[PDB]
């Protein structure tokens, strides 16, 4: 039912068009995203909303002319839709395809690859003082929601762009204060429920009702062609899932919603078999929660992506509601950890490094307790590199007075939080993957079993050549086996699960005992292959004189797509791990 | 301290636009609906909200300065102290 | 003249003073924190406008009883007095001594260790829902100055808290909108000239004048006990400077002022022999800035400290102030990036931290042309490892598409800036240490000549034992061998000024060269070290089995005091380096 979509493939066809063919076109759009996201992983309640926005920013303002910018690019759906990216969303998300958030290394249009939230105003007003200093004369549109309005980046760069009076534009989204959250935010506490940021320094207008695309064209052209002085901010009413009755009020609920059925909503129930880290990590806190007063975690909206809604309804006061700003949460982590309590933080492992100033500083140099649950480990599969936290172990690992442990599976996974809410003397943190594994149940089912820290864990025997790693590698290190386990067993694995303080002696007796070893970890290079070196290094002097090559992260950002294949590309597949071994 | 707000707001939608400058309660309803007309503009941008502006001092009426009802509103009004300053709500 | 302070030891001692002689004493403060910063390196112009508010909250709210929380800590100085510590004055900032910041881990009192800008109000509303969730009723005040108004952690954490309603106490300070800036800004811009905290859901008092302790002893006391409800927000009128008539015109001119004459203000200007880096580097940007169009600084108020001055008059157009927000700052420059120019960050090597999100994702996966100049490399010498960057090395390198270099001198420091502003295909980065060298004159005395990228450059000649290291260390490196270079040369010292894309050619060579190799950094383990076994170990298949151990800082923060034990602490004069070819 899409007349007027088969036509466009960049604003220029539209140019023309009437307001009220206009929200006919926008109905299409609402159409035609729901029919391509009914394939795979599209955030979609925001670009439901959005629609009537992305229309209006295509039509007034042309591009490259006018450098617009997206949110973390979860709504950017419409945007690409217009952008001569309608007939590749059967390919979004997949591998070789599209990232589900706008990505500046694309096309033309793509302006500035985004990826985490409220970093982008900043390159909004950058570009805008530049096309200045160039003399050019274009509109620069930076467009977000409520979501990136907490964070830090934000409020700074929206204060200094109301200092330097650079010609530029903001639009906020989300009137009824519903967020636009992180990729893999399966649900946020549902809320039961304006800026005046001209102190701020900026021209704030809206929220405008989102819904009428009537609204925004008698605006965009109507003041903000470069005659506009200045710096602009444009707040938006949106509803998000606007456009699918079920999300309409569903929106969380079809946010991150996978496959669905069109007509239903329904989606794919089969995960009921091994449930995720995510889930095996709030169902498994509660067990100490309740053993405990003063247990507490700390999230930053990574609610449902973190699965803690199974520790806040139960402690309505020891899950505490941050914003997306992991800055004030990890020290709001360290300002508890203070009152002798044991607070403790579920932050993804690359959203870390948006407060790796705290980490270093406010807590190791206090050695306050502190215990960080760095979800999405790594390689986060279908959502690009923009969430790839591969370097948890390179810049935590790094500091004095951390602790730093990796699971196996929900066992070792909760195994070591029995550990981790345990010691208090220190911080420590946690580096889990997302996906699945073999869980024993709860320390009900004994699987709270603490664990000495700085000990190590073999899970093989193997005495010709070795194997290490943690996190989601050392299943894969078990796979790693599969071609390797019928060789004689020349692989051992030791899931050593201490990154720092390092079992010593475990490494030790792998040391001399094997003539070859080869770490793994899903890292950039300055993680635990540099540490196992580094010890492996000044304990050198025992003949520190075995080959070793850590398979980690190769130095580049590795896509969105299949998991699977995200090994296979990053070489992380057995078989890959598995070759290294081989050569030898 | 004293107290004062501008709004910017070029175009102040003529819906919904209020001033009120009591003691340190304030009520500052800086509003762009823009719900039928943007600022003459054709646009059903339905929208809802208005501002609040209490006071960590109990405004006296010493300097007062207003400029506003079409595309601004803008007031200052004084004071400076003691007795249970409050801003955005005086919570129990 | 100092009657009442000399009975003094802690505020119980003041509890029943009244308001007159509060103010006698007060004044005494002045004139004593005078004659002990008089000895070294005070943090001054602050600390005197602060005096008033430290015998407040000194007086009002006991400790610790109340947890009261300071800003950075510069202006720490009376409440280190009145806390105890009025005898170490003659001791602060030197070894074995006190640290120019509150730091936790020393007296009771000492409430949670600063030393980072806007890092505290976040830990006081954690304290404050931490004391109300254990029962207790205490208050929990927070201090700070505009300069940590500007930040994200600040406002974050600021409107969480009005969100909270967690009954906690916010103090901002100057006013005049004269900063609280980082320890070791030399020097502001000067400039020539109500705060709406309401939506950030506080309550805000002030700025009152801090000048007459009769006014903050009649407000803490009058309302602020326990029946406070929520938080609140203290801003204060201060006069940086008072009370002493030459910084009272002159506060940044005694800002961190060195041992000065009480009387005229006279400091010392024996260092016009050789001048710092950071003006070393202002002084040398010109002469890139001045042949080019685009060349374009970013700093985050550290202009003196970065000497960035030399810079901005002359190009009033091509310097930007920003606050104190690195993040904001690492995108407006990326922001910039993309139009073409070639704008480059100035930064210190602690500071990054703050912002190393954006590194990671606005710009490596932007691949954008920022050029980063990590100022105060590793040891800061007198001011505690709450600025030791010693980290750089490790969380940037580890990025694909940076390049990171660091200098030997002033020479290599911008024989390297002719590189990073002639590259503009993707980011690179400056680590830049805090000193002195032998600097040949600007590129009109031949020093601004670009060398490739990732070539590296052998400093000395020598072949039975290896050695490496950039940043300040190949001074030292140089340095190394005077108890070593009269062993027939032993030592060759190579400054691979590049650390990724490594001189993987150099250090080839240099690996089968000789039999050894010792690198050596001013970092955490996770850099240089790191980098270089793991192309030593890809590389090893031709013999990487030379003996190899990275002198870098050990696992432990270094303290404040002299730098020279501070190598000496951190095993880094030039016989801890010789020692550990000796065992070799």
């Amino acid at each position: 039912p899409t007349p007027l979509l088969d036509t466009i493939n960049y604003p220029i066809h539209m140019k023309n068009l009437s307001v009220k063919e206009l929200k006919q076109l926008s109905d299409e759009l609402r159409s035609d995203v729901i029919f391509n996201v009914s394939k795979t992983g599209g955030h979609l309640g925001s670009s439901l909303g959005v629609v009537e926005l992305t229309v209006a920013l295509h039509y007034i303002f042309n591009t490259p002319q006018d450098k617009i910018l997206w949110d973390v690019g979860h709504q950017s759906y419409p945007h690409k839709i217009l952008t001569g990216r309608r007939g590749k969303m059967p390919t979004m998300r997949q591998t070789n395809g599209l990232s589900g958030f706008t990505k500046r290394g694309e096309s033309e249009h793509d302006c500035f690859g985004t990826g985490h939230s409220s970093t982008t105003i900043s390159a909004g007003l950058g570009m805008a003082v530049g096309r200045d200093l160039k003399g050019k004369n274009n509109n620069v549109v930076a467009v977000i929601g409520d979501g990136a309005m907490t964070a830090g980046q934000a409020y700074e760069a929206m204060n200094n762009a109301g200092y330097l009076d650079s010609d530029m534009i903001v639009i906020l989204n989300d009137n009824k204060q519903v967020s636009l959250p992180t990729a893999t935010l399966d649900g946020p506490s549902p809320p039961v429920g304006s800026s005046l940021f001209e102190e701020l320094g900026l021209y704030y207008i809206g929220p405008v009702d989102g819904h009428n695309i009537d609204d925004l064209v008698a605006i965009l052209k109507e003041v903000k062609s470069t005659r506009t002085t200045g710096p602009v901010l444009i707040h938006v009413v949106t509803e998000k899932g606007r456009g699918y009755p079920y999300a309409e009020r569903a929106d969380d609920k079809y946010h991150g919603v996978v496959k669905f059925d069109p007509a239903t909503g329904r989606q794919f129930k089969t995960t009921n078999k091994t449930q995720s880290y995510t889930t095996y990590f709030a169902e498994a806190l509660v067990a100490e929660a309740e053993v405990d007063k003063d247990v507490v975690a700390i999230h930053a909206a990574m609610g449902g992506g973190t699965g803690l809604n199974l520790f806040q309804r139960r402690f309505p006061t020891r899950c505490f509601d941050v914003g997306i700003a992991e800055q004030h949460a990890v020290t709001f982590a360290a300002g508890l950890a203070c009152e002798g309590l044991k607070p403790f933080c579920a932050i993804y492992s690359s959203f870390m490094q948006r407060a790796y100033d705290q980490v270093v500083h406010d807590v190791d140099l206090q050695k306050l307790p502190v215990r960080f649950a760095m979800d999405r480990a790594g390689l986060v599969g279908a959502d690009g590199p923009t969430h790839c936290g591969a370097f948890d172990v390179t810049f935590m690992a790094c500091l004095p007075n951390m602790i730093v442990m990796a699971p196996s599976d929900e066992a070792d996974l909760f195994n070591m939080v029995a550990t981790a809410v345990a010691i208090d003397d220190r911080p420590s943190c946690f580096r889990y993957p997302r996906g699945n594994g073999i869980g024993v149940a709860l320390p009900p089912g004994n699987k709270g079993v603490p664990i000495e820290i700085g000990k190590g864990r073999i899970l093989k025997e193997g005495e010709r050549v070795a194997l290490l790693g943690y996190g989601s590698a050392v299943q894969s290190c078990l796979g790693a086996a599969v071609m390797l386990e019928e060789r004689g067993l020349n692989v051992t694995v030791a899931d050593a699960r201490f990154c720092k303080p390092l079992d010593r002696a475990l490494i030790r007796s792998l040391a001399k005992s094997h003539e070859v070893l080869i770490t793994v970890e899903e890292g950039s290079i300055g993680g635990f292959g540099s540490h196992v070196v580094q010890f492996l290094a000044l304990d050198g002097l025992l003949d520190g004189k075995l080959k070793w090559r850590p398979m980690v992260l190769p130095d580049r950002y590795i896509d969105h797509g299949a998991p699977a294949d995200q090994l296979a590309e990053a070489g992380l597949m057995p078989s890959h791990i598995a070759a290294t071994a081989l050569n030898l | 301290h004293e107290i004062k707000m501008r709004f910017d707001m070029p175009g102040l939608s003529k819906e919904d636009v209020k001033i009120s400058v009591e003691d340190n309660v304030l009520v500052i309803k800086g509003e762009q609906k823009k719900e039928d007309s943007d600022d003459s503009w054709s646009g059903r941008s339905v929208s809802s909200y208005g501002t609040r502006l209490q006071l960590p001092d109990n405004c006296e009426k010493d300097k007062i300065k207003a400029e506003l009802k079409n595309g601004v509103l803008f007031i200052t009004i004084p004071k400076t102290k003691v007795e249970r300053k409050v801003i955005d709500v005086q919570i129990q």
